[PDB]
């Protein structure tokens, strides 16, 4: 038959049940498909289908054909050229029958697979269950089932959204049709009752929606019939509503992605777009001769039996992400262009370009760009799944769910857009403006120009410049914002004026209450001094020379004033709350004084400005005399109250966003939820990915390198005392910073309120 | 057999060499305070070594009695195994599914 809708494997090994389509009607049929291995040897054996092969391997090759039966009544049963006898390891084994299947027959397709080779109209099923709430709805009937106001509520909800979806339900109507009865319910029996019904109904010629991301899936496959070919899927009644008026608009969209794809209808999931790129790069590879890694019971990349072994290399590409992130603090009285970047993983890959033994193999990565430069051409011409698929590659390149994940895959990709990222770079400062900030999201430029009036052409100039060179040709580079004046420390600690006056400071975060509106007040009147010593200077023709004069006799005065209030009415009871220093996230250090806590802050906040350091020094000694403290004391010196607590690489799958995280500087709204959109992120999802990051780094711990502690060398020996240059070995992980980061996760465990890592760092201890 | 030479290899190079995990850090990391926990100087009067890739066996070696139950689902069958301490027998046992 030339045309499929659904494989799945029968029962006994080897063979698969398939759904196909010809002649109108549906058909249950059934193909009989032999396992494609490959094996290794460093000598040769031919007892024996067998076959001497030739294909690059992930970083003497026979490959070997059975019907899965003999397979399976050989491999595990007899003494056979499956066991021992100098095999390095099977490598494709794992594909399942419908998988292969899925892979070199597709849609556009007992019988045997030895002679296959290379408008949808019909009825619709489904099947939603919210936990109680499991219901049912046909395109062919008048009635809606759910088990265990509510008549009323559905029949105007529906009338309502049917009438707010009038046109999207009418241009898929011929896929999915409208008004309908309804019914409210051991009771799990109903659900075979119902299943059966409808089989009784429609024997074939009618196509099954399941589930939605209130999931029960496995269980929900237990109660339903088995053997319909069947979509998987994964008074606040207003939700069931909607979903069954969306269906139409879902199953033209999937039919839009299976014909895309060349993938049956029931196989993909919409819910993950790295599957179907998982199936057509494997078909590319295979096309292009690659031993392929596909792995189906495991993340890791199947290179055989040895992707289960620990490996000082694997752990090191497993555990690293970081962006080398440039920060370069100062006040800025030239304009600064708040470049947004997106496209960046997309660019290398397509940019891009043993001896080299964590590299990814060439090959493999030669036909990822060529995909890539398909799939973007496609986008281009206007493919809205092609465009989707390019969108969702930053995904797939990461999910360790991904049929094809590879780790070094991960890595090259990751450390390429490193170097890009520095590339970029390169080539803004090489058109002569320097850099305050870049990370994998975005770059802070300062411009060598004055006036955003003046600069509204030459930034549009520089960043077409910047897009011109081949390098960086498929960047969305994006002038976000634009800043007149810029006192910048951090990504969590800035303000400036832009084309209008912001102010966010995780310092203020950590003065006592009395004294956060304070530092606010005083930091509008340092903005509004240089942006006055600025214009000033600007009409007379490091523009900001002499602005602590305008304001540094009245900020004494009221620091005076709040000295002497705070001897008065800090012990006072009538006023200590005020005076409580807030614990918070990464709260790094204990402080004695906070009214010094917020000189410290404003003096630090100053000194950023490189130009104007001697001003703001004497005036920062002549502060620090209110308290006698003297000029250098450790108590009077600024550190920073907030210790990082950063998790690499967050993905915001809503729209497919890749940053780095930072519990502890970050504002607990963006914690919560994305920064690009705003929808909220799954508490449990962002505890495991802490508990990932508190295993990698006690891991990261156990396994380091030990360095000799004078000379630096590795140490290269396993039971050396000492190095031979007489110095102790030492970690190159102290333990004193690695018990400093368990400090910050049980304080970032109680502040949240995450109870699974709170668990986790508890049973660490007891 | 093949099967009894590689189980034969197997605990006799584990007892031999006195120590659950022969191979470098680089190829099994410890945990550098609990190693010795992996460590068997005075040899175990039973041992219980899991493997889920080996035959199932019950050898004696040095008076140490080394049971692997094996995998339990195997080639369509359920298994499990019965030591018995006053006597130091080993009843393995099995249900078809
Ligand atoms: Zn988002
Ligand atoms: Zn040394």
């Amino acid at each position: 038959t030339w045309e499929v809708l659904q494989y799945k494997d029968s029962g006994e090994p080897g063979v698969l049940e398939v759904f196909v389509t010809i002649n109108g009607k549906v058909q249950n049929i059934t193909f009989h498909i032999p396992k494609t291995i490959y094996m290794k040897f460093k000598s040769q054996t031919m007892p024996l289908l067998i076959e001497k092969s030739s294909a690059s391997l992930p970083n003497q090759l026979f490959k070997i054909t059975l019907p899965e039966s003999v397979f399976l009544e050989e491999k595990e049963n007899c003494t056979s050229i499956f066991n021992d006898e100098n095999v390095l390891g099977v490598f494709e084994g794992t594909i399942t029958p419908h998988q292969r299947a899925i892979m070199d027959l597709g849609a556009s397709v007992g019988f045997e697979m030895k002679d296959l080779s290379m408008g949808f109209s019909m009825d619709i099923g489904y099947l939603l269950h919210f936990p109680e709430f499991f219901s049912l709805f046909k395109s062919w009937g008048d009635t809606i089932t759910i088990l265990v106001i509510n008549a009323s509520s559905l029949g105007q909800i529906y009338k309502q959204m049917f009438e707010k979806k009038k046109g999207k339900i009418e241009t898929y109507s011929y896929l999915v049709d409208i008004n309908f009865e309804f019914v409210y319910f051991k009771l799990y029996r109903r659900l075979s009752q119902e299943t059966t019904k409808l089989k009784e109904e429609r024997g074939l010629q009618f196509l099954l929606l399941l589930q939605s991301p209130f999931i029960t899936k496995l269980l929900g496959t237990i109660r339903l019939l088995n053997q319909m070919p069947i979509v998987k899927l994964s008074t606040l009644l207003k939700k069931l509503v909607n979903h069954v008026l969306s269906s139409g608009s879902w199953i033209s969209h999937l039919i839009k992605l299976s014909q895309y794809s060349n993938i049956p209808i029931c196989n993909l999931r919409l819910d993950s777009m790295d599957y179907i790129i998982d199936v057509l790069y494997a078909r590319k590879l295979k096309k292009e001769n690659i031993v392929l890694w596909w792995n189906e019971k495991a993340p890791l990349p199947d290179h055989g039996g040895i992707q289960n072994d620990f490996d000082l290399n694997t752990s090191w590409i497993m555990n690293d992400s970081e962006f080398p992130k440039i920060n370069n603090s100062g006040v800025y009285d030239n304009v600064v262009l708040d470049v947004g970047v997106d496209n960046l993983t997309v660019n290398t890959i397509l940019t891009s370009a043993e001896f080299v033994h964590d590299a990814f193999s060439n090959d493999a990565l030669n036909v990822l760009r060529g995909m890539l430069k398909e799939w973007w051409d496609e986008a281009l011409k206007e493919n809205s799944t092609a465009d989707l698929l390019v969108n969702s590659l930053a995904s797939w390149v990461q999910n360790p769910n991904a049929k094809l994940f590879d780790g070094l895959l991960r890595y090259h990709v990751h450390n390429l857009t490193k170097k890009a990222l520095l590339q970029l770079v390169n080539e803004f400062s090489a058109l002569g403006s320097t850099i305050v900030y870049a990370d994998r999201n975005q770059i802070l430029i300062k411009t060598n120009k004055y006036s955003p009036e003046n600069c509204y052409a030459y930034s549009q100039y520089m960043m077409k410049a910047v897009r011109t060179n081949p390098m960086f040709s498929y960047l969305d580079l994006n002038i976000k914002r634009y800043w007149d004046l810029l006192i910048w420390m951090d990504k969590f600690n800035f303000s400036g004026l832009a084309c209008t006056a912001v102010s966010q400071w995780q310092l203020k975060k950590f003065l006592s209450p009395i004294y956060q509106p304070e530092f606010e007040d005083w930091m509008m009147i340092i903005l509004d001094s240089m942006l006055k010593t600025k214009q000033s200077y600007l009409k007379l023709n490091n523009s900001l020379n002499g602005f602590s004069h305008l304001f540094s006799k009245p900020l004494m005065k009221r620091v005076k004033k709040l000295f002497k209030n705070q001897q008065e009415f800090i012990l006072d009871p009538q006023y200590e709350a005020d005076y409580v220093i807030p614990v918070l996230p990464g709260s790094h250090l204990n402080v004695k004084n906070p009214l010094l806590e917020l000189v410290k802050s404003l003096c630090h906040v100053m000194l950023l400005s490189k130009s104007t350091i001697l001003e703001i020094r004497t005036l920062r000694k002549e502060l620090l005399k209110i308290f006698e403290l003297r000029e250098f004391a450790k108590v009077a010196e600024f550190k920073d109250p907030s210790l990082s607590l950063v998790v690499p690489d967050f993905l915001c799958e809503y729209c497919f966003f890749i940053s780095d995280i930072d519990f502890c500087k970050a504002a607990p709204e963006s914690i919560f939820s994305c920064v690009r959109c705003h929808k909220a992120f799954n508490q449990v999802l962002l505890q495991e990915h802490l508990i990932q990051k508190l295993r990698s780094d006690i891991e990261s711990y156990l396994i380091q390198d030990l360095r000799c502690s004078r000379c630096h060398k590795v140490k290269r020996d396993y039971m050396s005392a000492h190095c031979p240059c007489a110095g102790a070995w030492e970690g190159t992980l102290p333990r004193e910073s690695i018990v400093q980061k368990l400090n910050v996760f049980k304080q970032v465990a109680k502040y949240y309120g995450f109870d699974i890592l709170l668990s986790c760092i508890a049973d660490l201890t007891i | 057999p093949q099967k009894v030479q590689e189980t034969r290899k197997l605990v006799k190079t584990i007892l031999d060499q006195g120590h659950l995990s022969p191979f470098l850090d680089s190829l099994r990391p410890i945990s550098w305070d609990l190693d010795h926990t992996l460590t068997l100087c005075p040899i175990p009067s039973t041992m219980v070594l899991c493997d889920t890739t080996s035959a199932q066996f019950d050898l004696t070696y040095n008076g140490c009695k080394v049971i692997n139950p094996g995998s339990f689902i195997h080639n369509r069958r359920a298994r499990y195994m019965e030591y018995v301490p006053s006597s130091k027998k080993t009843i393995q046992e099995e249900i078809y599914i």
